[PDB]
């Protein structure tokens, strides 16, 4: 889909992990709870250090992310649409995750990142990546977590195929 | 360092 | 070779820049001019950070040096045996850049150190790496620069196949 | 993990070396290249006089392996799962050496001493010592060195988590 820097040009190191069937009967919202980025330049290097303390601390095979969303208004690939990520035990091989770089509890994200999100939604069951009628849920609602906090939570509960 | 072959 | 820890172990960048044919006719012996590293955990780090001044501030493909050497006794790889490097000018696509982490003008590295490096250029000749009449020479013979250092140039003179 | 003769009991020599941090994400299949032993108490004394020379020869800070075993069926404690080795350059705060008292390039080790190393190393991944996705390796694949012996290096070859 548009709008999507892929892993080669912000750098990302090579690694080789179990693939995704699809398309996903699941939608993942979630947040990293971080620092969050503004510029590109700025957002590009925020991927290399998320993806490294995957590999390097948590002894995960990659990010465990599907994809990213950076406070520019643009989508930052992280796993991509064919692998499976490692946030949500029991529904990694059935879903989509998708993350928010920064910490969202208290306050949400500019207008041009949600917009930026829900393009992709949008766009990943138009080709089939995301079933027809598939269920968007929030991280909360299936780990032990508070993720991918409240504020961001409320705004989610509102769009298109959500379960509840 | 120092790019031109 | 062995003695060489991978770019996958010190978690390098992604790239795909032009490769180079072998064997190589030159062998350059280059410091970085800056700080060192005695520890392994401490080393992986220093060239992490070494390969991103390259791409991102010099915006050169990759490091431009084909492997690395640490004072805790282990070699790095840079870019590689199978691509090209860029610090001399002319000389790039025919040669093969060795340099050593820390400014050696007044003080030579140590022991371990000097072993390692020794130990990987024979290993190359030895597997066609470099041609049998290969030439050994400073970086300051090749281009507009003082590096190795004097103190560091003083000790590779009497090296083997060095040219002077 | 059950089956092992600790420090105290084979009258090991006091030290205080570097610890190492869990889990390892490497283990190394290594060999002495010197003599073997066969029953108890002369194993006891063997371990005595490899520790002596780590110390008193190589100037190391103490034997340079986690973990050793005996054909008498035994296990025994080098310097143990929470302290670093010293046989692999630029490896060695990340891995876990586990060597076998003897010459094995022509011939392998007993039934009884292989039993227990793998009994040892499924032991260590099940109680977190090594990460879930450790790597095996043998010493020639990161050092400049022969060990563990071809023999050896054959069987281990097939053996779980292997990395090749």
């Amino acid at each position: 889909c548009p709008g999507i820097v892929p892993r080669s040009v912000w750098g990302a190191r090579e690694t080789h992990c179990p693939r995704m069937t699809l398309p996903a009967k699941y939608g993942i919202i979630i947040h990293t709870a971080g620092r969050t980025c503004n510029i590109s330049d700025e957002c590009r290097l925020l991927v290399r250090d998320i993806q490294s303390f995957y590999i390097d601390r948590l002894k995960s095979c990659d990010i465990g992310y599907n994809f990213l969303v950076g406070q520019d208004g643009a989508i930052y690939e992280g796993v991509g649409w064919n692998v499976q990520g490692s946030s949500t035990p029991g529904y990694d091989d059935i879903a989509l995750g998708i993350t928010f770089m920064g910490t969202f509890t208290g306050i949400p994200p500019n207008a041009a990142a949600l917009e930026a999100a829900q393009d992709l939604i949008q766009c990943a069951m138009v080709k089939g990546y995301l079933t027809p009628n598939y269920l968007l849920v929030g991280h909360s609602d299936v780990a032990r977590t508070l993720s991918p906090g409240q504020a961001l939570y409320n705004i989610i509960s509102t769009w298109p195929h959500f379960k509840h | 360092a120092x790019k031109x072959x």
